[PDB]
Formats: C-alpha cells, sequence, structure tokens
C-alpha cells in the first residue's frame, strides 16, 4: 500500500555494506513533501523536444531510436512527465562509418574529410581514458607520500 | 528561445491547429531541421546580397533593387544583430514571383577546403 | 624487452604482402574480398602509431607504456597472419579459402574476440560467392567470372551433341566439385546442383524462370538462414518443372501409347 | 606465470578450455604491467 | 601525423584502379570501350565494384 | 526516531483501533462492545469473552452517538487498561464519524481532555482522514462500515457536510436480513453466540458474484456451488445460491420490502452536489475502501458502478490498494507522522485560551 | 566453452574435435538402429565438478 | 493485457537507461504504479530528488 510505496522507494535508493533510524525518518520527509505540493500539450512532445537536443549535438540514430521506441510506447503518459525531470540530472566497435570495401550494394559518396580529423579524435578519446587512469594512480599515492603520523589513521587513536 | 519548442511555435503559427491535433508533421520537422540546424557551410551576406540583386533584377524593377541597397545600409547602421546572413538568405530562399541554371552561379563553400 | 614486442610486428609484416598480392585478379574472386576486408583493420593500426607519436612529443609515452598498450593487436593481427600464411602456402581459392575461415570461427568461441573478427570477415569475404549462389539457385543461368565454384559448367547441348549423345545431363554436363564446397553448404551439396539443373530445362520451354522468392543470401552461424533459403527455392523449382512436365507433353499419354 | 601462459599461447593443441584459461591469464598480467608502467615515470 | 599515413590510405587504391583503366584502354573507341569497362564490373572487391558501378553508368550514357 | 512518538487511537463503529503512527497494520484491534449484564467495569476483550449473558452494544451505530456514557467509558478504558501508557509522551489523533454535530465535537474534546488526558489533540472526520493516506487531497470516498455507510465528497482537504449522504445499509443490515430470511424459511438461529458465529460465516466464506441471474440459473439446475465449513461449534450452514444475492439488497431495496435509495443513486446524488469543474479531477482518483473487503468481490461491483456513474469518454483510473480493511487506520497513520501537521494540531493552551469550541474552528 | 559444447548436447548436432574436452566420446560405424543403446560412452574425466553425475547423465 | 503491459514496461526500461537515469528496474516499477494510481507526478519528482541527495550524507 501507499504508506509502503514511499518507504520501498526509501529502501532501494539507500545502499549498504546510524542508517537504521534514517529510513523511518526519511519516509516522514516523503509524506511531508507530498503535501507541500498538494496544498498549493501532450506527453510525447516533451520526448520529441529532448530528441531534438540530441540531434543538435550529433548522434542522429540515437534520437531516431528514442522516437521509434516512443511510437510503440504510445500503446504510461503520466510516467514520462516524471521521466523528463530526471533525464537531465544523473548520478552525483562499428566499422560502417568509413568503410566501403564490404557489401556489393554500398554507397558511393567518395571522401568525407570533414570529420575524418574527428575520426582521429575517436582514438584520442581512447588514449585519453588510459592516460587519465595513470594520472589517478600517481595522485592517490602522492597524497600519501606527504602526510604526518596518525592524521588520517585511527590506529594511533587506540 | 529554446530551439526545440521554437519549432512548435512555427507549426502553430502557419496552421492554428493544436500540437495534439497532428504529431507527424511536427515529428517530420524534428526529423528534418535537427542535423541540419547548425551550419556546415561558410557564411556570406555579401554573396547573398549579390544574388538578392540578381533576383530583383530578374523581376526587372531596378529602383527596388536600389531600395534593398538602402535597407541593407540601415541594417548595418543599427548593429543589433549578429547573424545578418541567415535571415536574408532565408527570405531569399522563400522568393516568389508576384507577377535555367544555378550551378554556374556562385554558392558558398561546403567546408571541403576547411575543417576544424 | 624489444624481443617481447616483435610478434605483433611479425603478425603485421606477413599480412600486408598478402593483402597486396592476393587482391590481384589471378587470385580467385573471394581471395580479393578477403584481403579487401582486412584493410579496415590496417587503418586502425595506422592511427595507433600516429596517436602514440603524438603522445610521445610531451614525453607521456615510453617503451613500457607502449608495451602495455599493444596487447590487443598482438592477438588479433596474429589470427589474420596465420590465415594469410596458410592461404599463401597452399592453393586455397573459392570454397577452400572459405572453409578455413569456417574452421577458425569455431576454434575460438570461449573467448569471443577471436570469433568476432572471423565472424565479421566471413560475411565480408563471401559477397562474391553468395552472388554466384544468387544466380544458380534463383535462375537457370550462372555466370562465374572466375570458375572455382562448387558447381562446374560444361556445354553439352550443342550443334553436334545430341539427346542420346549426352544421354542424361544430371551428373554429366553440370557436375559438382567435392573440395570447392565451403564446408557449410556440404549439408545441401546435392540440392545445390539439382536446383540449378532443374531451372535450365524450364528456361528451354518458357520465356524466363519467373521466380517469386528472390532473396539475398547472407552469412549466419549457429542457426543458418542460408539453409532455409535453399530449401524454399528447391521446392519452387521442382514444383514448376513437375507442373510443366505433367501438363505440357504429359507422361500419361506418352506411356499409354507405349 | 609468464612462462606458463607464454608456452600455451602458441600451443594450439591445448584445447578450447585451456586457451580460455590462458586468455584470462593474459589480462591479469596486463594489469600487473600497468603498475610498473606508472613506477617507471616516477623513476 | 607520422607523415599523414591516415590521409594517404584512402588514396593509393582508388588511384591505382584508375591508373589501370587509363593503361588498359589505350585507343579503343566505341562499344569496344564499353566492353573494356564491363570487364571491370565483375571484380570481387566491393570497393572496386562500387567505383566502376558509377563509371559504367556514366560511360553508357 | 528524530522526534517524540505519535499515537493514533480511533474508536470506530465496530472496533477500536490503536497504535503508533508509522505501521501498515494497527498495533492493536479491540472490539467496541460495551459490557453490561443481560462486565460492568471491564470492557473490551473481557466483555466480548463473557458475551452470551452480557449484551452487545456499540456506543455509535448511526454515525452519531446513541449513549454518551458508553463512549466516554470505552474511551477511558481504552487509555487505562488496553494500552497503559503515559499521556505526555503520546499525542493522540481521534476520529469521529462523519456528519457528527458541533456539540458532539465539543463533547469529544472535553472528554478527550479530561477523562482521557492528552497534551494536544485533534479530532477529524473519518473518510477525509482515510483519503489523506491515498496520496491525494481530492477524491470521493465511499466508506462502508459496520454501523452505517456514507459517500463523503472531499475537495482540498475538506468535506462539505451538505453533500455527504448518509445511508443506513451496512453490514448490520446484511446480518439482520440473513437472520430474518433463515428464520422465516425455517432455521434455528437461536442465541446471540450462534448469531455471531453465523455472522462470521457470512463475513469470511461468502461467495459474491457480479452477475446474479446466470449463477442463479446454474445453481438452480444443479447445485454444487456450496463449500461446507464445520466449526468447533459443530454447525454446518452453507448454501451457494443465497450468499451472492443476500448483499444484493444494497442496490435492491425490494428484496426486504424496503423503499429506499440505492448505492449507485446515492453516489449519483452526491456527485450532483459537487461542482462539474472538479468532477473530472475527483474522478481521476477513485478509491476502494471499507471493511467489507474481508471477502473481495463487492469491490468489483463497486468499481463497475463508478465506471458507469460518470460518462465514459475518459477511462477510469482507480487507486486499488492491496488491503482496505484497515483504511481508517492507515488514514490516521499517515497524518500523525507529518511534522507540518503539528501547526494545524491544537494544543491544550489554545483549547484553554479560546474555549472548547475552537476544535470546531481550528479543524478545517 | 563447456556449456557451449552443452548447447550441441541439449540440441541436435555433435561436437567434433581431437582435443576431447567433453564427456561424450562418440563411437563411429554404429548407426544401424541401435544407437539408442550405445553410440556415446560417458568419459568421466571430462565431466566438470560443478555438474553432478545426475547432471552429467540426464544430458546424455 | 498482461503481455502488452510487460512489453510496455520493457520499452519504458530502455528509454530511461540510455537517458542514464539514476533509477533502476524496481524503482521504475514503483514510480509507474504510483502514477498508475493517479498520484500527482509533480510531487514524486520532489521526493526522488530530495532522497537522492539526503541518502548520501548517511553513508
Amino acid at each position: 500500500s501507499i504508506t509502503q510505496l514511499f518507504d520501498d522507494l526509501c529502501e532501494a535508493l539507500l545502499p549498504a555494506a546510524n542508517r537504521k533510524r534514517a529510513k523511518r525518518s526519511l519516509k516522514k520527509v516523503a509524506y511531508n513533501a507530498l503535501f507541500t505540493n498538494l496544498f498549493q500539450l501532450p506527453a510525447r512532445n516533451k520526448i520529441l523536444m529532448l530528441s531534438f537536443d540530441l540531434r543538435v549535438g550529433g548522434l542522429g540514430p540515437k534520437a531516431d531510436r528514442l522516437e521509434e521506441l516512443v511510437e510503440e510506447l504510445e500503446a504510461v503518459g503520466s510516467v514520462l512527465d516524471l521521466l523528463v525531470q530526471l533525464a537531465g540530472s544523473g548520478p552525483p566497435r562499428d566499422y560502417f562509418l568509413n568503410n566501403k570495401h564490404v557489401g556489393r550494394n554500398v554507397p558511393y559518396s567518395g571522401y568525407d574529410c570533414d570529420d575524418l580529423s574527428v575520426f582521429e579524435m575517436d582514438v584520442q578519446s581512447l588514449i585519453s581514458r588510459e592516460e587519465c587512469l595513470c594520472h589517478s594512480m600517481i595522485q592517490e599515492t602522492l597524497q600519501v607520500m606527504e602526510a604526518a603520523p596518525g592524521t588520517g589513521l585511527p590506529t594511533v587513536g587506540l | 528561445k529554446s530551439p526545440n519548442v521554437l519549432l512548435q511555435n512555427l507549426c502553430c503559427r502557419i496552421l492554428g491547429r493544436s500540437e495534439a491535433d497532428v504529431a507527424q508533421q511536427f515529428q517530420y520537422a524534428v526529423r528534418v531541421i535537427g542535423s541540419n540546424f547548425a551550419p556546415t557551410v561558410e557564411r556570406d551576406e555579401f554573396l547573398v546580397a549579390e544574388k538578392i540583386k540578381k533576383e530583383l533584377i530578374r523581376q526587372r524593377r531596378e529602383a527596388d533593387a536600389a531600395l534593398f541597397s538602402e535597407l541593407h545600409r540601415k541594417l548595418h547602421s543599427q548593429g543589433v544583430l549578429k547573424n545578418k546572413w541567415s535571415i536574408l538568405y532565408l527570405l531569399l530562399s522563400l522568393s516568389e514571383d508576384p507577377r535555367s541554371y544555378a550551378t554556374l552561379f556562385a554558392q558558398a563553400l561546403p567546408r571541403d577546403a576547411h575543417s576544424t | 624487452l624489444v624481443h617481447r614486442i616483435l610478434p605483433v610486428a611479425a603478425s603485421y609484416s606477413a599480412v600486408t604482402r598478402f593483402i597486396e598480392e592476393k587482391s590481384s585478379f589471378e587470385y580467385g574472386q573471394v581471395n580479393h574480398a578477403l584481403a579487401a576486408a582486412m584493410r579496415t583493420l590496417v587503418k586502425e593500426h595506422l592511427i595507433l602509431v600516429s596517436q602514440l607519436e603524438q603522445l610521445h612529443r610531451q614525453g607521456l609515452l615510453s617503451l613500457q607504456k607502449l608495451w602495455f598498450y599493444i596487447q590487443p593487436a598482438m592477438r588479433t593481427m596474429d589470427i589474420l597472419a596465420s590465415l594469410a600464411t596458410s592461404v599463401d602456402k597452399g592453393e586455397c581459392l573459392g570454397g577452400s579459402t572459405l572453409s578455413l575461415l569456417h574452421d577458425r570461427s569455431f576454434s575460438y568461441t570461449g573467448d569471443s574476440q577471436a570469433q568476432e573478427l572471423c565472424l565479421y570477415l566471413t560475411k565480408a569475404a563471401s559477397a562474391p560467392y553468395f552472388e554466384v549462389l544468387e544466380k544458380w539457385i534463383y535462375r537457370g543461368i550462372i555466370h562465374d567470372p572466375y570458375s572455382e565454384f562448387m558447381v562446374e559448367e560444361h556445354e553439352l547441348r550443342k550443334e553436334r551433341i545430341q539427346e542420346d549423345y549426352n544421354d542424361k545431363y544430371w551428373d554429366q554436363r553440370y557436375t559438382i566439385v567435392q573440395q570447392q564446397i565451403p564446408s557449410f553448404l556440404q549439408k545441401m551439396a546435392d540440392k545445390i546442383l539439382s536446383t540449378g539443373k532443374y531451372l535450365n530445362v524450364v528456361r528451354e520451354c518458357g520465356h524466363d524462370v519467373t521466380c517469386p522468392v528472390a532473396k539475398e543470401i547472407i552469412y549466419t552461424l549457429k542457426e543458418r538462414a542460408y539453409v532455409e533459403q535453399i530449401e524454399k527455392a528447391f521446392n519452387y523449382a521442382s514444383k514448376v518443372l513437375l507442373d510443366f512436365l505433367m501438363e505440357e507433353k504429359e507422361l500419361v499419354a506418352h506411356l499409354r501409347s507405349i | 606465470i609468464r612462462r606458463y601462459t607464454d608456452q600455451r599461447s602458441l600451443d594450439r593443441s591445448f584445447g578450447l578450455v585451456g586457451q580460455s584459461f590462458c586468455a584470462a591469464l593474459h589480462q591479469e598480467l596486463r594489469e600487473y604491467y600497468r603498475l610498473l608502467s606508472v613506477l617507471h615515470s616516477q623513476l | 601525423l607520422r607523415r599523414l599515413l591516415v590521409w594517404t590510405y584512402d588514396p593509393k587504391i582508388r588511384l591505382k584502379t584508375l591508373a589501370a583503366l587509363v593503361d588498359h584502354c589505350q585507343g579503343r573507341k566505341g562499344g569496344e570501350l564499353a566492353s573494356a569497362v564491363h570487364a571491370y564490373t565483375k571484380t570481387g572487391d566491393p570497393y572496386m565494384r562500387s567505383l566502376v558501378q558509377h563509371i559504367l553508368s556514366l560511360v553508357s550514357h | 526516531d528524530d522526534d517524540i512518538a505519535a499515537l493514533v487511537v480511533d474508536n470506530g463503529s465496530g472496533m477500536c483501533k490503536a497504535g503508533f503512527a508509522g505501521d501498515d497494520a494497527p498495533r492493536a484491534v479491540f472490539p467496541s462492545i460495551v459490557g453490561r449484564p443481560r462486565k460492568d467495569s471491564y470492557v473490551g476483550d473481557e466483555a466480548q469473552s463473557k458475551r452470551g449473558i452480557l449484551t452487545l452494544k456499540y456506543p455509535i451505530e448511526h454515525g452519531i452517538v446513541t449513549n454518551w456514557d458508553d463512549m466516554e467509558k470505552i474511551w477511558h478504558h481504552t487509555f487505562y487498561n488496553e494500552l497503559r501508557v503515559a499521556p505526555e509522551e503520546h499525542p493522540v489523533l481521534l476520529t469521529e464519524a462523519p456528519l457528527n454535530p458541533k456539540a458532539n465535537r465539543e463533547k469529544m474534546t472535553q472528554i478527550m481532555f479530561e477523562t482521557f488526558n492528552t497534551p494536544a489533540m485533534y479530532v477529524a472526520i473519518q473518510a477525509v482522514l482515510s483519503l489523506y493516506a491515498s496520496g491525494r487531497t481530492t477524491g470521493i470516498v465511499m466508506d462502508s462500515g459496520d454501523g452505517v455507510t456514507h459517500t463523503v465528497p472531499i475537495y482540498e482537504g475538506y468535506a462539505l457536510p451538505h453533500a455527504i449522504l448518509r445511508l443506513d445499509l451496512a453490514g448490520r443490515d446484511l446480518t439482520d436480513y440473513l437472520m430474518k430470511i433463515l428464520t422465516e424459511r425455517g432455521y434455528s438461529f437461536t442465541t446471540t453466540a450462534e448469531r455471531e458465529i453465523v455472522r462470521d460465516i457470512k463475513e469470511k466464506l461468502c461467495y459474491v458474484a457480479l452477475d446474479f441471474e446466470q449463477e442463479m440459473a446454474t445453481a438452480a439446475s444443479s447445485s454444487s456451488l456450496e463449500k461446507s465449513y464445520e466449526l468447533p461449534d459443530g454447525q454446518v450452514i452453507t448454501i451457494g445460491n443465497e450468499r451472492f444475492r443476500c448483499p444484493e439488497a444494497l442496490f435492491q431495496p425490494s428484496f426486504l420490502g424496503m423503499e429506499s435509495c440505492g448505492i449507485h443513486e446515492t453516489t449519483f446524488n452526491s456527485i450532483m452536489k459537487c461542482d462539474v469543474d472538479i468532477r473530472k479531477d475527483l474522478y481521476a482518483n477513485t478509491v476502494l475502501s471499507g471493511g467489507t473487503t474481508m471477502y473481495p468481490g463487492i469491490a468489483d461491483r463497486m468499481q463497475k458502478e463508478i465506471t458507469a456513474l460518470a460518462p465514459s469518454t475518459m477511462k477510469i483510473k482507480i487507486i486499488a490498494p492491496p488491503e482496505r480493511k484497515y483504511s481508517v487506520w492507515i488514514g490516521g497513520s499517515i497524518l500523525a507522522s507529518l511534522s507540518t501537521f503539528q501547526q494545524m494540531w491544537i494544543s491544550k493552551q489554545e483549547y484553554d485560551e479560546s474555549g472548547p469550541s475552537i476544535v470546531h474552528r481550528k479543524c478545517f | 566453452p563447456v556449456l557451449s559444447f552443452l548447447y550441441r548436447w541439449i540440441y541436435d548436432g555433435e561436437l567434433e574435435d581431437t582435443y576431447h574436452e567433453f564427456f561424450v566420446a562418440s563411437d563411429p560405424t554404429v548407426k544401424t538402429d541401435r544407437l539408442w543403446h550405445d553410440k556415446y560412452t560417458l568419459r568421466k574425466s571430462m565431466i566438470p565438478s560443478f555438474m553432478t553425475m545426475d547432471q552429467s547423465r540426464k544430458v546424455l | 493485457n498482461l503481455n502488452a503491459v510487460r512489453e510496455t514496461m520493457d520499452v519504458l526500461l530502455e528509454i530511461s537507461r540510455i537517458l542514464n537515469t539514476g533509477l533502476d528496474m524496481e524503482t521504475l516499477s514503483i514510480c509507474v504504479r504510483l502514477c498508475e494510481q493517479g498520484i500527482n507526478p509533480e510531487a514524486l519528482s520532489s521526493v526522488i530528488k530530495e532522497l537522492r541527495k539526503a541518502t548520501e550524507a548517511l553513508k
């Protein structure tokens, strides 16, 4: 029932390994903010508005995937008006781009040379992952090499 | 404005029908204008002025071809707009006769000699 | 340490010669597209060397980092290097060079990287083969610019070759080769000959084969579509030929007179 | 361990399960080479 | 970019094939030339097949 | 927790429900029987156990108090024997029945402050308090209890009493009418204990259908619809054809001989007194409630009537909790948990400074 | 890969290798009608220990 | 209905996963049921956003 549906919302979004009084106190805040609101254009169009903002930043087939999935999702409309508010807030290969040597019915458009320099940034991203990792190994120990006895260690606290 | 809803404003401008009365034309427009919204061409209000002249000469009104030349002077006299190319190239795109060939006439660079 | 890095360069030095030589005309028609599909993986190999040198300018690359980086290529190029040396060493053309890939595509499935390279390469390379298969199966015409297919043609309907001088054309005029089957059509090998045999002795009567099926043959593995496709076409050809045989020039009357 | 997984990489009569065990061992030794890589620049 | 091996790999195949047609045809004129382009349209490589697929449409106009 | 604990004690019309706010189920369920010989200072479990030579009476049966001594006495013995807690560590949310007079609210608050002893109090209308647990502040509640039933329309946390329609037909009329038909057909119903047991059989096992006529014809051509139940008492009373048509008197007054308003007409007359602009908003949240969900199947008929009630050019969107037996309980349990509700909750000092009638004034 | 072999031993088909990493040790030249008795000896050494005998015999 | 509501839940899982929402399968089904009751979505948007800040100060 509905007095449990906010509490189960409270449990799943709380991880684990006080925090045993906090669940029961946070369902109180869940009801206390339910009735702050209650005292005081279709649904699919907002999804079309976010897919447009995908298309401006590139990634066309992804926006086409969003819309082919919401055309069958018309068969829930009160869920999407909530979904669009949590689509901006987050947590706190293919070979057919530049290949014509496959198929038999394969396009002729010749060269590109307008994002083939951004086909080398495709490799710059991969090397920039594996160089940011070696930057996150040298700092987590350089914070250790300069330290003092028992300032972060509670073993001196015994 | 925000560019996503600004299209729907145009769609409700031409036909006054609601955005819940039709949803396929509106979807067709989010299909067409997105991935063709940011320019991939090099801008020139110069070249577009030199064909706006060629359009109004083709309608054989030479004084109005000199009236546009003054209106274009006013446009620079204010300086409240950044992209003065786009709207004139737009109004040129929607040209119509009130009363051939074009590939041998100047068009801009499609960024096949410049890439970032 | 520089000894430890040499196998990936060894598995590059034995592929580029292969790609250049075996994409020439004389090497089959499938040995072309096989080497042509290994060009997509050389592009990546080039951009690696460039990107590494661009990291080297600021001194953020060294030998050990590079040795750490070159690990996926040391395996992935080694597969194609063994494939290249094996095709070069023998005379693998047509079906035989498409059998070898079908073996490598099973020899690794528990890792599923050394499968994926071959499973893509197979779809890519067997475009010309399945285009011979797109004629012999749906029409009673076959072309084969390079005759190394499993079916082989002979011409024994001629001016001096007679109906009792060729007797029965089934296993004489149009014949089937045993080693140019790519070792996954082996299950349908008899049917593959008999389907196109049926279709040409319908071409002799009617204007054309007039097929409704007309489907593109693609590569699959583990549940084959290119078996169901053959079965549907094998049904339609026999239906038309049998219909023609019992309707026009019917064998009821010709045996009744005997 | 380097010795063991290097002789079974060019041993292809070691079967489809052994060449999966060895494929895992490749990936663990990659992570063991990551650390010495960072240490070398600090040298 | 290591002397731009990236940007030189897109040529040296398109260029090579079109360096052959202009050697292979050295004086043919008429339908003997459209027999000299119709022998390149059955080449197993899909790169070369797609390139002569448009040349043959052009020359047979 | 983080704050001083809450308490919710509502003396309903067939039961007293008590417990700490924050539980799905009440901590304690007691009868609202009052003991008098047919004990005299012990009421609740002991009076229900010595029933048989002791009368069964409820201090409220029409949704208005019939005897004030009985209510004050069960309320005081609720605080003194059933729970035995300290008052200053437990503020209590009381709930009177809907359509209670203003003088009844004054009587409840004087009694709650004096014999019952609470440090701050609140008294509320019942079905409104139940709807506040349904996650909205708008809607119509059809509340069906032991004593009576009533459709409360409630918009913006407030029920206009002019549009609350009280209807007598409840579980008491159902049990009374079962007794009347069995004893008229010929059956020994005899004593008050056997009365309670046959009411238990109707409450728990009874098969309720949506179509009566087809099921009647099948039972009349070959009867196998029954399912026998033999208690420690030893009585075997079951018949399949009567038990689905016995509650049909809720929409069919002529099954007794009555001339009265039916349930669909009652909610129709209630929706007529609400404005049409809020009719859609209220119709977008229709709740299932009432203690008659001991067997579900009257609830399906209820939702068919609410679908037929408003015009169907918009689909019904129904809030159906997994349980609605404790509807009034889960109602106050959500309310006493709220921290902003302490500012609308009246203290002893405001009760002292502005008279006893300000519990009618503060309560919206 | 063991459970990949077991997809050709829960459906039609037959793994063929000389590497012998699977409990089925097939027997040629017996396809008369008596292969519902014996065509498949159960090699115990290629049975994994996360499969019981009950698991490695019902699959046969 | 039941197969179609299974399919519409699956499609609803996919479009909230590529949009990279912090929610999961279970909390999607909870929120879907809460909107299927008729509860105002504008209020649920507050409790999810304030929970997803307030639960981290605990850990």
